[PDB]
């Protein structure tokens, strides 16, 4: 007999430990495996795919067109959209990116924004979308937006324009869920000129937009989502 | 390992910024493809974010209740709670099941951790201690018909003896007849006209049974067992598109009727900040 | 002068060409390739029977209108009636097959518009009565004909919402599926080659159906002044690698 | 240590440290390079 | 004294462990071995010994009768017998194969169906046995049922056919308790030609039907059988 | 046609042994191209020599 | 590692991977190969 003291903690269930444990069913025999095609091994693998933001949010039920930033021929100088960048909330919410930042506590990276054009091919249009980092109010005005981060798109031949929102910032790691001292910035898009339409054509345009993560990217510190609740446990 | 490198002015005929999203792809472009960027270093390995560390901690899948007290006159005991099932699930509590969902195909080792505790809602002069016992009674295995039956011999059929106010825990292999198991299925157990659609016609693995060995004393006892399942050894295939709307079944993809938005819609205009 | 606009596909006896083409999607970087020893289980030989199966069937055409709401198709159902591959498959026991599927969509300059065109590993829909209720089979195997998201909901069969995929999910998510877009402006056609995609080996080809094709409008048809308002979508998918075993009597399915 | 015979009796697996994001980031069948066009 | 931990399980009792415990009577000393022949070491070396199937369960008490299957002179064209393969259920339940098969929760693997003919040595016959894997009907007629598995038997001096069932499935694993998706196909015999019986000679032949495992075969993951149960523990 | 339109076209072989086809779903079952109008503006189709017999009658 | 004296007290034995049945399958006195005739 081994002489033994035990400490405090003894018996307790930490669900978050990595402990052996007996098999109850032991020389078992598991099927093998085949080959499927898609195997993910890190959450960070996927965010880099990008997905489609409900940007257009300004309607009263989810539908498609929340999906669809209008764009209207002939404006100049005035402002295609805005929002801040809390990517835990408001548009960016239901994204996969969104999605998957809300099973964690911090997030550290730079963000792609693109836009993809949609509108007839013998249309032109010139546009500026603009970054601006913590510290200022969301632009006003294209002047006050030019002077930020910014990318002047001339759609063209090559449908989307990929902007990045590098990672500006004091502290190596903000909150996911919205917080002021940790905070991102604003995303504006303003006419850089102004969209034409071609004869015998007429109405809006729209914009899709995505959002995915850089490579540069970091998530720490998981916890359960805002995202999914109930009230009494599901049966079949 | 760079996070970014050092890049300065560029004036080229080399755009790597415009591409045609319409191909599929998301193209790889960095801070450095459109602003003068300095040296900094990842300092992260992207640890806490593999599939095994994301499945791997204990989630509560299961609370039921049984109860210790004289089964004398009791014509049902499986219905006076005097033991319990539990159609094996893991899709009953939504919290693990988005996390789950997230994947199509999945294959991991498991580990359960079984909670009792005991209540007393009416006058007792004591609190009595109970042993638990929890068994696989699967698909050709005899189903408990009372909280005494030849069924809980269980000599080839395995089953757990725990205290209430303890926990039990053990592990398992994977025990799916394929090679994964299907978070979703888009078929039916056979060609039938009413046949059942889902995933309910594959998660076949019987019940478990518990019950309380104890006889009965004067009082009445409470037990609830809460069951809990952490995924070792994690393998998972094919990712889609998060659960948006909220569950109404175990295996079915449906969701309620009038519904609200999951969208947030905006105080404000599109160009509202 | 290979440009990635242009391409010729040739399979079997048939053969596309797109001379305004967006590259092409392989599924998970992967493309078809037959069964493997290490990976078999049933005993059976199979039957390859090669180009008599492994060629391009055009489905009957669909008609965008500026009320579309999106169509979807089941593999392998689409094709359950297509020449021998049909055939095959009611008669074997089990089979399987990764296919080549090209949509086809031409406009002018002057249209806009824009299709999401995705492929959705096991799709499992939702019942529109929420609850726990079943979709039945005849709902989910709809044949050449798809699924008409702006059809009416009907008894027994899934919901039809568009913003949620038919199952609780969002629209805009399904780029992470593979996927290709079709836009006026710079696309008319969307190509994804499927590698076969299952938990198991091979399975029955009647009540299992393993990827769903989807073809969405998301920016709305918009036609020049005065056109008619609407084009037509053409769907032609070619199965490949196709293997079938386990042959006998002819499966009698509902309806 | 083991001290358990079977393999489901161990403990969690150990970083995959796998991560390739082109199956789904990049699944094109011919391969894009970035700067270059696009559509050619 | 050396710190230790009690984790979560500590106490609990799992009838399916393999731990050490101490000899209540130690020194003791067991009486040797000698030799006795027969030792079995796995249960897959047994089920793959044939037995008898009683086939003919159209009686209404256990009978020997129901082991044998008749067969009529002079009918052409028509069905000898017919079964679904539900190894846990049905005819197979009682066999040795079946009877080992309700240990395990899972099966997969080859079965091998032979029948023996007991007719007067001076008559004759030809039959054909059919296989249907899963996803077709139990045949109707021999047309439908020659499109599947199938052997010609002729009957002769050789007096036993062995048939196979080989291993039919997408999944590599079935439930031996009767599932539907998991389910197995249909055993069905006719007439290729017809029982002819010699001169001086009458009435129905029988044949004995066996059944057995192929060495391809794997039973998992253990279980008790519906095959037992008591009410109150016997005495001597 | 203009430049400014476009066109999608199948062009189908149908070997002998069956009727002329009567719908494209027939018609696509056999030797077929689909054509896509572009800037390329022809589009050569070849009929394989599908035949038991090695030569067949010019009238 | 026994922590105990006696063989008795040791954990489960470890598979025989014996299996042989031909003591129960073809226990015949004189051999039969698969593909002859079985009685000659
Ligand atoms: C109490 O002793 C037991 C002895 C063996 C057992 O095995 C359980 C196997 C069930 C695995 C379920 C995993 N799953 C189910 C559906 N999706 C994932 C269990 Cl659960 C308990």
């Amino acid at each position: 007999g081994l002489p033994t003291t035990t400490l405090p903690g003894s018996g307790q269930f930490l669900t978050t430990d990595d402990r052996q444990s007996p098999s109850a069913l032991p020389n078992y025999e598991p099927t093998p495996r085949i080959h499927i095609p898609g195997k993910v091994h890190n959450l960070l693998e996927i965010i880099q795919v990008d997905t489609l933001i409900p940007m257009n949010n300004t309607h009263t039920k989810d539908e498609v067109n929340s999906y669809l930033i209008p764009l209207n021929a002939n404006r100049q100088n005035e402002q295609v959209f805005g929002t801040n960048l809390f990517i835990g909330d408001g548009v960016f919410k239901t994204t996969l990116l969104g999605e998957i930042v809300q099973y964690y506590t911090h997030w550290s990276g730079s963000l792609r924004f693109s836009l993809m054009y949609t509108g007839p091919a013998l249309s032109s249009a010139k546009l500026i979308l603009a970054y601006t980092p913590p510290g200022a109010r969301g632009p006003q005005d294209r002047r006050e937006a030019m002077l930020g981060t910014h990318v002047v798109w001339d759609i063209g031949l090559q449908s989307t324009i990929v902007m990045t929102i590098p990672w500006t910032s004091g502290v190596q790691f903000r909150y996911t869920d919205p917080d002021t001292y940790t905070s991102a910035g604003f995303l504006s898009c303003w006419y850089q000129t102004s969209l034409i339409l071609p004869p015998e054509t007429t109405g809006q345009v729209y914009l899709l937009s995505f959002i995915s993560a850089c490579p540069d990217f970091k998530l720490r510190l998981m916890k359960d989502t805002q995202t999914i609740s109930q009230t009494v446990a599901l049966t079949e | 390992t760079v996070a970014s490198i050092s890049s300065g002015p560029k004036h080229t005929q080399k755009v790597p910024i415009l591409t045609a999203n319409e191909t599929g792809a998301t193209m790889p472009v960095l801070p450095s493809d459109s602003i003068e960027t300095r040296t900094t270093y990842m300092h992260f390995n992207g640890s806490e974010t593999d599939v095994e560390c994301f499945l791997g901690r204990a989630a509560c899948v299961h609370v039921t209740e049984i109860q210790n007290k004289d089964a004398t006159g009791i014509d049902n005991h499986r219905e006076a709670k005097l033991f319990n099932d539990w159609k094996i699930n893991l899709s009953s509590l939504v919290q693990l099941r988005k996390k789950l969902e997230l994947f199509t195909y999945v294959r991991f080792d498991s580990e359960y951790t079984i909670l009792a505790t005991a209540s007393q809602p009416d006058s007792a002069n004591y609190s009595s201690n109970l042993v638990v016992q929890a068994m696989y009674v699967p698909p050709g295995a005899p189903n408990p018909k009372e909280w005494d039956d030849y069924t809980w011999q269980s000599a080839s059929n395995p089953s757990v003896f725990f205290k209430v106010g303890d926990t039990s825990r053990f592990s398992v292999p994977y025990v799916g007849l394929a090679s994964a198991y299907n978070c979703f299925y888009d078929g039916y157990s056979h060609d039938d006209a009413e046949t059942q659609y889902g995933i309910t016609v594959l998660n076949h693995m019987g019940s478990m049974a518990f019950r309380i060995v104890n006889e009965h004393d004067e009082h009445k006892t409470l037990v609830k067992i809460r069951v809990y399942h952490r995924a070792k050894h994690v393998e998972a295939w094919i990712p889609r598109a998060p659960r948006a709307l909220p569950y109404t079944s175990i295996g079915r993809t449906n969701y309620p009727k009038n519904t609200e938005p999951v969208i947030k819609k905006r105080k404000g205009d599109i160009k509202s900040y | 002068g290979y440009s990635d606009r242009v391409q010729q596909i040739t399979l079997g006896n048939s053969t596309i060409t797109t001379q305004e083409a967006a590259n092409a999607v392989v599924c998970y970087a992967e493309w078809p390739e037959y069964l493997p020893d290490v990976d078999a289980s049933d005993v059976n030989k199979t039957s390859k029977p090669d180009t008599s199966v492994c060629r391009f069937y055009t489905l009957d055409s669909k008609t965008w209108t500026t009320g579309s709401k999106g169509w979807c198709w089941k593999l392998p159902d689409a094709l359950k009636d297509m020449g021998v591959f049909g055939q095959n498959m009611f008669f074997h026991s089990l089979g399987r097959s990764g296919y080549t599927v090209h949509v086809q969509c031409n406009a002018t300059k002057f249209h806009s518009g824009c299709l999401l065109v995705v492929v959705i590993p096991e799709h499992q829909l939702a019942s529109h009565e929420g609850g726990n209720v079943s979709v039945k089979y005849t709902f989910t195997h709809p044949g050449e004909r798809g699924i008409d998201l702006s059809s009416a909901n009907e008894v027994g069969g899934p919901v039809k919402d568009v913003l949620y995929n038919m199952n609780g999910t969002l629209l805009g998510n399904l780029l992470i599926f593979p996927h290709q877009f079709i836009n006026l402006r710079t696309n008319n056609t969307a190509t994804i080659v499927i590698p076969y995609i299952n938990s198991v080996p091979i399975d029955s080809m009647t009540r299992h159906n393993n990827v769903s094709l989807m073809v969405i409008p998301i920016a709305p048809l918009t036609v020049p002044t005065g056109a008619t308002p609407s084009l037509p979508i053409t769907v032609t998918i070619a199965p490949m690698c196709t293997e079938f075993s386990g042959i006998r009597s002819k499966s009698i399915v509902p309806q | 240590i083991n001290y358990y015979k079977d393999a489901a009796s161990t403990s969690s697996a150990g970083q995959s440290l796998s991560m390739d994001p082109s199956k789904f980031t990049e699944p094109v069948k011919d391969l894009m390079l970035k700067g270059a066009p696009a559509l050619n």
